C-alpha cells in the first residue's frame, strides 16, 4: 500500500519538473476537447431551438 | 556439500554473433565464501556475473542459485532473483540527477518499506561505507572514489544474499581499491557471499580467497 | 537512467508501469477537466455576441 | 622555448561546490611531446585533461592551445578548438546503434568531406589501428579490447594536433594495454602530442617518458 | 588417486661432482594438471624436468611415468619415453638451416607417418599456435616471439601426454609471455598436463594452478 | 587431525583502551607447516604472535601450543613456553654492547648448558646461519642483513619448536629478504613449524605456503 | 646555482672498524627539491641522513647546510643547526609515558616558547597530520599508523627548514604509506626540502622526484 505514494510522488514532481512542457501539452490537450464540447453545445441549443 | 548458493553445471553462452563467451563452466559456491574472478579481457567474466543476476540466459548447461534453478526462469520471477544480489559495476550507476540518500533509498521503495523503516536502514547502510552525513549531497559533488562507496550502499541495502562486484575499482587508486575491499570483506564476514571479478594484480595477491581464471570462457584451472 | 536503475535492482514490471499510469490518466483528466471550463466560458463570452 | 602546443599558467578550478579540483598548475607541452599525468583519485586529472578541450573554463589563470589563448574562449569557437583534440577516454563513447564505419566517419563530416575522401581517410585511420575488415559490424559485436580500439580510430581521423587519453586501458588487460600505448606511440612519432592520464604502475615505468604528478591539484614538483 | 601421470618417491640426484642438485623430491601429478615449478636459480627445477625425460636418471629414489616406472629405464626403451613428453626450453631449439614446414614436422619422421599424414598435422599444429601461412619461411627471419611458438608447434606434434616448459618466455616480453601461457592453456583443456617451470611473478600470480616451490633440491613446501 | 602445535578456538585480545585487536580468531597449525599471517597495517598480526608467546592473554577463547592449553598459563611455567618458541621481530633485539658469541649464547645460559656444550651449539647455529667467522665482533660493526641474521641464529639456538617471526626483513633489501626466507625454510625442512607476518607482496607470491589474511581482527578467508 | 640547501663535496665516512660507508658523495638540494634516496641495506643511506643532522661528522670532504658549512662545527653549535632539520625514523621514537600534546610540543620547548605559543602550533601541527582530537591520549593507544602520524607532527613543529625521512612507512601498510607520502607532499609544497630515504618500490615509481641511488657509498650516477 506504501506502493501507491511514491507513486502519485513521482507522477506529480514528473508534471511539475518541466512546468514549461507540461503546460504547453496541458494547452494543447484542452484544444483537442474543446471544440468538440462547443459542437456539442451547438448540437444540444439548435435541437431545442 | 551443503545448500551451495551459486552453481553452475555445463554453462555455455553463445551470443546473436555465434561467438562463444563461455564454454562449459562449472563451478559451486558455498553461502559465505568469498572468491575472486580473474581473467584476460576478452573471457566471459562479466558474461559469468550476468548469468546470475539473470540479465542474460545460458544457452546450455544449467544455472543453481540458491535451492532453485534459474536456467529458464520465468519473466515475472525475475525481479525477485535480483533483490537478493547486490551488483556493483566498475563504474557507478548513481542517478546524478537525486540526492543520494533516495539513490540508495532505491531498493526498499522497489521492495517495498515503511517510510520509517527506510529512514533507519539507509542511515546504518550509509554508515557501514562510514557515508553517513553524506546522505544530503548530490553524487556529482563527492569525489570519484565516494560515488563507488554509495554503489556499495545502494547493493548492501535490503540484506542482499550475495554481492556480485564487476571489476569494481577499476578506476580507483590503488590505496582506494584497497579500502573498498576491506569494505567487501566486512560484509562478507556476516553471512553473505561475493564473487568479485578483478583485474587488480596486487589486490588478490594479498589475500587468500579462492581465484577463479576464466581464459576463453573455460572457467577453472587451480 | 531511473527505469534501467530499478530493474536491474529488482522493480517489478508493474512498479515501473506505475508512475506513468498515474501521470497519463492524471494528464488526461486535467486536461479535459480544463477543456470544458474554456468550452464553458467560450460559448458564454460568444452568449454576449448572441 | 618555441611554440608551446599546451601551456598552463598559475591556474585553478573551483567547481560550484567551493572546492579546489586544481592550484597553480603551471607546465607547458612541446609540440612533439608525450607526456603521462599520473595522481591520485582526488586530484584532477580529468579536471585538468577538460580544460584544454573547452569542456570546462578555468576559475583562474590561462591556457594556450598551440599559439592562441583559449582561457575565455567564446561559446562561437570551441567547436573549432576539439577538432585538433583527440579524446579517449576510460569507456569508449561509441554509438552503439550504428556500425564502426559511420562511428569513425563521425570527425570527418563534422568539419565536412567529400564521400570519396569519408571513404579514404577511415579505411587508413581503422588500418593503422589495425581494425580494417571489420567496419561493417557494429561495435556491439567487437570485443571489449577492440571497441576502445575504434575509439582512438576516431580521435585519430581529421589528424589532431594532440591526443588526451583518459585513464584508457582502465578496463583492459594487461596485455591490451601496452598494446594500446604501442598505437599511442604510433602516433607520437609523426606529430601529435599525447597526454596519456592513466593509474597504471607497470604501463608508465617501462617507458622513459615526462611524467607530471598531480597531487591535490598540485601539478608536478 | 588413479593413474598419476608423474610421480617421484624419494628422489636424489647428485651429480659427478659431488653436489645435490634434488634431495628427497615426492609429488605426483594428475593426467591433466597444469602445475608451476618454480624456485630460485639454484634449485633442481630444470634437474627436475631433465629426470621426466629421462634426459638424466636419479641417483636415489624412483620416477613413474605414466603407469610404467623409469628409475632405471632401458636405453632402447628412451626413445618411446621422450615421444610422449613435449619440450620447451628457453630458448628455442630450431634448425635455423632447414623451413619451419620440416622443422615442426620432425617428430612425425621420428615416429614414422605417411607423407600425407605429416602435411595435415603440422598444418594444423601450426594453426593451433596460430602461425600458418609462415610454414614456408625460415626460422631466422622469424620475430623473436615467433620462433618460441613454432618451438611449442613442434612439441605438440604427434599429441604428446605431457609438456614440459623449462623457463619459456624467459626472453620473451611480459605481453608475448601471456600469449604463450594461454597457448598452454589451450593444450590443457583438452588431455594433456602441463609442468612450465618458470621465473616469472606476475605470470603465475594471475592464475590459480599448483606451484612447486624448489628450494636447494627440496620440492614442495605448500 | 594430530597433535595441533599452535590452535586458536575462539580467541579475543581487547586491550585496555576498549578496543579489538582480534575478534574471533581461529585456526590451527601442524608441527612443521609453514604459513604466512599477512594483513593491514591495524590488524593484530603482531598481537597474534604475541599470545602465542605468552606475551600477552586472550580476552576470550582459548590457545593450545603443543598439546598444553596455555589461556590462562601460570607465571611461573611461562619462562618454559617461550623456550620452545623462537622470536623474531622486525628489528634485531641484539645486545650492542657485547659480542656476538655470547649475544647467541643467551638461551643456552637461560635453560641452563655445560660451558663446553654452549660452545658446540653456537658454532653450529652460527654456521646454519653462514655467519660464523664473525662470533668475536660486535653487532654494531656487522651489516644491516647481518645483524638480523643473528637474530635468528639466536632464535634457532636450543632447537625451538616453532619461529614466530614479526615482520623480518621489513627494514631489509629485497635481495636479502629472499636470502632471510630460504634460511626459514631451511629450519621448516627439518621440523619446527613457521609463521612468519609480512608485508611483503613479492616474497609470499614465490611461495606456496598456507597465508592468513587478519582483517580488523578477523583471521581466515582463504 | 642560488642557495644550495644541501651540497656534499667528495665525502666519505670510515667508521671505527675501517670500513668505509660513503665514498665520494657529492651532490645539491635546491631549497624546495624533494628527492628520495634508494640503495640497498649496505649503502651509508641512513649515514648519509646522519652527516646532515651532525650526528655524525665525515672522515673526508665538505658539507654545506643552508649558506653555511658544518664539515667541523662545533659541539657548541650543533643544536641549532638540528633545530631546523625534521627528523623522521623508521621506527617512531615517541615518549611512551607521555601524552602526544606534550609528545608534539617538545620542538617548541627546546628553543623556548610561550603557553600560548605552544598551545597555537602544536594545535595547528597536529591538524595538518589529521590527527586532531587525539592529543589528550597516550601514544600506546594509537594505531601502527597514527604514531607515526604524531612523529612527523613533531617533526614539522618549529617549521622546520628540511625534512629527513629515514625509511618512514618500513613498517606501515601500502595503503598508509602513500598517505604518509602524500603528508610530506603537502609539506614539500610550501617550503620544506625533503630527502626521503626508503626501499619501496611501488612509493617512489608513481612520482617524478629526484632519486639518489647509494651502491656501496657511491650516489647517484
Ligand atoms: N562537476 C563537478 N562538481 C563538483 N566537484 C567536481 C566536479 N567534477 C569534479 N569534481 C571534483 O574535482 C576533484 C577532481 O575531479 P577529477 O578531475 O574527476 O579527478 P579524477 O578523479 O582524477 O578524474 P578522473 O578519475 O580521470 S574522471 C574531485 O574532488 C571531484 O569531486
Ligand atoms: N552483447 C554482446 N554481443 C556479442 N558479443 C558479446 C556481447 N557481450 C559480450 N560479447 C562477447 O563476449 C566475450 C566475453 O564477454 P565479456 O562480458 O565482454 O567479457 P569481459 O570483457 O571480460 O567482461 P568485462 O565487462 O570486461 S568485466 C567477448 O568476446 C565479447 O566480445
Ligand atoms: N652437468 C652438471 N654437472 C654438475 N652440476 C650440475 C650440472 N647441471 C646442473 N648442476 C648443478 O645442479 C644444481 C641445480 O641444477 P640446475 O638444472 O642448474 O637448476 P636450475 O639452474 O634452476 O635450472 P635452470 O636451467 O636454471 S631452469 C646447481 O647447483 C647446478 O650447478
Ligand atoms: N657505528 C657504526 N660502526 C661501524 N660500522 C657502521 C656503523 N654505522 C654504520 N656502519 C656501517 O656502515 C654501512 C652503512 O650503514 P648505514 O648507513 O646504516 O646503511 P643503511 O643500512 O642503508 O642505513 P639504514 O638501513 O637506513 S638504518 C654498513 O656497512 C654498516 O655496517
Ligand atoms: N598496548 C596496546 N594498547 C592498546 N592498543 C594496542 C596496544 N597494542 C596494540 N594495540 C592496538 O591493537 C591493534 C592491532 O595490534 P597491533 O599489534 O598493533 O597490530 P599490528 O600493527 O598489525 O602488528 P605489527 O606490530 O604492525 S607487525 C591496533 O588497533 C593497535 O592500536
Amino acid at each position: 500500500n506504501e506502493q501507491v505514494r511514491y507513486a502519485f510522488h513521482g507522477a506529480l514532481q514528473d508534471l511539475k519538473s518541466k512546468p514549461f512542457a507540461t503546460f504547453l501539452t496541458v494547452m494543447v490537450i484542452a484544444i483537442s476537447l474543446t471544440l468538440p464540447s462547443v459542437c456539442y453545445m451547438v448540437y444540444k441549443n439548435v435541437n431545442q431551438a | 556439500s551443503g545448500l551451495v548458493m551459486i552453481r553452475f553445471e555445463h554453462v555455455s553462452k553463445a551470443y546473436l554473433g555465434g561467438r562463444q563467451a563461455l564454454q562449459g563452466v562449472t563451478f559451486h559456491m558455498q553461502p559465505g565464501e568469498m572468491a575472486f574472478l580473474t581473467g584476460h579481457s576478452g573471457a566471459g567474466k562479466s558474461t559469468l556475473l550476468k548469468l546470475i543476476c539473470g540479465i542474460e540466459r545460458p544457452s546450455a548447461g544449467k544455472i543453481w542459485f540458491s535451492g532453485h534453478d534459474i536456467t529458464r526462469l520465468k519473466n515475472r520471477e525475475v525481479p525477485f532473483l535480483r533483490r537478493q544480489i547486490g551488483m556493483i559495476f566498475q563504474d557507478h550507476h548513481l542517478l546524478m540527477d537525486r540526492t543520494v540518500y533516495d539513490n540508495v533509498a532505491i531498493p526498499l521503495i522497489i521492495a517495498g518499506a515503511s517510510g520509517d523503516d527506510i529512514r533507519r536502514r539507509v542511515s546504518a547502510a550509509l554508515d557501514k561505507v562510514g557515508l553517513l552525513d553524506k546522505a544530503k549531497n548530490f553524487p556529482i559533488q563527492l569525489s570519484g572514489g565516494e560515488q563507488q562507496r554509495v554503489g556499495i550502499a545502494r547493493a548492501v541495502v535490503n540484506k542482499p544474499a550475495v554481492l556480485l562486484a564487476d571489476e569494481p575499482t577499476g578506476n580507483l587508486d590503488d590505496a582506494l581499491s584497497e579500502g573498498i575491499l576491506r569494505l567487501f570483506e566486512e560484509f562478507n564476514r556476516v553471512g553473505v557471499t561475493v564473487l568479485m571479478a578483478t583485474h587488480d594484480i596486487n589486490l588478490i595477491s594479498r589475500r587468500s580467497y579462492r581465484m577463479l581464471t576464466l581464459s576463453d570462457g573455460h572457467l577453472h584451472g587451480g | 537512467d531511473s527505469i534501467n536503475v530499478q530493474k536491474l535492482i529488482g522493480a517489478t514490471d508493474g512498479f515501473i508501469l506505475r508512475p506513468f499510469l498515474y501521470g497519463g490518466a492524471l494528464l488526461g483528466f486535467s486536461g479535459a477537466l480544463l477543456s470544458l471550463i474554456l468550452s464553458e466560458i467560450l460559448v458564454l463570452r460568444l452568449s454576449s455576441a448572441v
